[PDB]
């Protein structure tokens, strides 16, 4: 049994929200901000990550050079990233070096330059990322299937934006983003590992209590995406491996079926060639692909979002005469979860899904980024018993329920990037999305 | 009026299984145009970007 997650609040509304471990010796403290590209508008599409290079260039105390040695001098890292939905600022350091690292965030986030000759750098920089994310095959696929499941809405859009865009952010636009964005009631000041959570809510009275709070405060992981089945196709004769992403349309964090949703998810589950246990899997899909060598691997994912979700699968593969077969059977694995599932696959899922979401938190970064995540998307900190009983509550019925109204039968969005000339069709995949035997 | 009934007596019978065939099988015709314009919407709508490599 983990401890007991505290939260606090302040008066803007800043959510404190901290566990700790006496075992371990490092924390990573950071903010969660519930917000990301989704944010943006088209014209402005690219801001949220153009803010994320310059939180690191310098703020109206520490140039560029001296936050560089702040940060070198306490001895840990800092880090961020920047989603659709959410922003992450963290820093990673000793347990005693706590109150140096909130206070670097708090500089960064409130206090930053945003010099011109600094965007003007950076315009260069961020134009070189659009032409080398080109080799990161997964990334690029899973971009493209954004872009074509929700087309022309915002999840659609790129987190890097476009390279106009790009070419004419202002730093008046840098600052009204985060102006807007970045308040109170919208982030959460984390901490995991060797912090008390009593000293980090001194540290956020101290940095962020000055933080603007929105006019309108709705709770967090607040909020219509209209899913387009479609495809997009980036044949490339001369790459050896086929990348081919399906899904449909999946759930949001608070649906009801967020963890019938996963149960499924789970009956398909992950295959890879390169290791030693994939070929023993107790999952169909598995079985079927490693007897007949059609993949390298397979993911299953389940991606939510506040108000939708994709569910699919990614695949990964060189036999480019059976892409055909690979496809064929993954959709009737999809198709048994309406037609055939029973207690025997549900049981086992869940089996392996109760120990999952407990063993992916293992360090101290694991465990902020799931307190954050949680709080930005939920509003709480599900504790592992009410987990459990959400997920003993899934039964059999409950899949086959899912499975019928959320797979059998629909449109899918189909991405593949790679020797694909053996995908066929959108019509004939979308075809095995249903049985004519059932 | 009555030869022509001997060398055809099938006529009345025949016509009207005739009328009953073209109704049916405009039906379908017109059911099969919209079905074709279904399935091939996805072919007839494709667009394509080039960037030469
Ligand atoms: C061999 C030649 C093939 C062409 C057939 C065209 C019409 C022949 C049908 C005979 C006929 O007069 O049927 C009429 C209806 O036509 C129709 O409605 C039939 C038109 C249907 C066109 C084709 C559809 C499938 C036919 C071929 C499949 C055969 C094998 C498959 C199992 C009215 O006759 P009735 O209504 O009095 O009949 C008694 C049931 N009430």
């Amino acid at each position: 049994v983990s401890p007991k997650t505290r939260t606090s609040n302040l008066k803007n509304g800043l959510t404190i929200a901290s566990e700790s471990n006496p075992l371990v010796q490092t924390a990573t403290v950071g903010v969660w901000i519930d917000a990301g590209s989704r944010n943006e508008n088209a014209y402005n599409n690219g801001t949220a990550h153009f803010f994320e290079h310059l939180a690191f260039k310098g703020t109206d105390k520490r140039s560029q050079h001296q936050l560089e040695l702040d940060i070198e001098n306490m001895g840990g890292h800092l880090n961020a990233y920047t989603s659709r939905e959410s922003t992450v600022y963290y820093a990673k350091s000793f347990k005693d070096d706590v109150p140096k690292s909130v206070e670097i965030l708090a500089d960064i986030l409130q206090h930053s330059k945003l010099a011109e000759s600094a965007i003007d750098r950076e315009r260069e920089v961020i134009t070189r990322e659009l032409e080398e994310v080109n080799k990161q095959y997964e990334e690029v696929v899973f971009d493209h299937l954004h872009a074509t499941a929700f087309m022309n809405q915002p999840l659609g859009r790129t987190i890097l934006g476009p390279r106009e865009n790009i070419q004419t952010i202002t730093n008046t636009e840098l600052r009204k983003f985060i102006t807007e964005n970045y308040t109170a009631d919208r982030m959460v000041l984390v901490g995991a590992g060797a912090v008390d959570h009593d000293a980090l809510v001194e540290l956020a009275e101290k940095y962020f209590s000055h933080l603007p709070s929105s006019q309108s405060p709705v709770p967090l992981g607040t909020p219509i995406p209209n899913f387009v089945g479609s495809e997009v196709r980036l044949r490339d004769d001369t790459m050896p491996v086929a990348h081919i992403a399906i899904a449909v349309e999946g759930v949001s964090w608070t649906s009801e079926d967020y963890y019938t949703a996963l149960v499924a998810q789970a009956i398909i589950g992950n295959y890879d060639r390169a290791v030693g246990t994939s070929r023993h899997q107790g999952s169909r899909l598995s079985n079927i692909v490693s007897e007949n060598n059609l993949a390298n691997s397979f993911q299953s994912f389940s991606t939510s979002y506040s108000d939708t979700g994709l569910w699919g699968i990614y695949l990964t593969s060189e036999n480019t005469t059976q892409i055909d077969d690979l496809v064929h059977f993954t959709l009737k694995e999809w198709n048994r979860l309406s037609t055939s599932v029973s207690n025997l696959q549900v049981e086992r899922a869940k089996s392996q899904l109760k120990a999952g979401l407990l063993l992916s938190l293992d360090g101290t970064t694991y465990v902020a980024e799931d307190i954050g995540r949680q709080l930005t998307t939920l509003g709480r900190r599900v504790t592992p018993a009410e987990v459990e009983a959400k997920l003993e509550a899934v039964t059999e019925h409950d899949v086959r329920a899912w499975a019928q109204k959320t797979l059998y039968d629909k449109d899918i969005a189909l991405v593949g990037l790679g020797p694909i000339e053996g995908l066929y069709d959108y019509n004939r995949i979308r075809n095995d999305m249903s049985m004519m035997r059932w | 009026a009555f030869l022509t009934w001997a060398a055809e007596p099938e006529h009345d019978e025949r016509k009207k299984l005739g009328l009953k065939a073209i109704i049916v099988i405009s039906a379908m015709l017109g059911l099969s145009v919209y079905i074709k314009k279904f399935k091939w919407s996805p072919i007839k709508n494709r667009k394509f970007i080039y960037n030469p490599p």
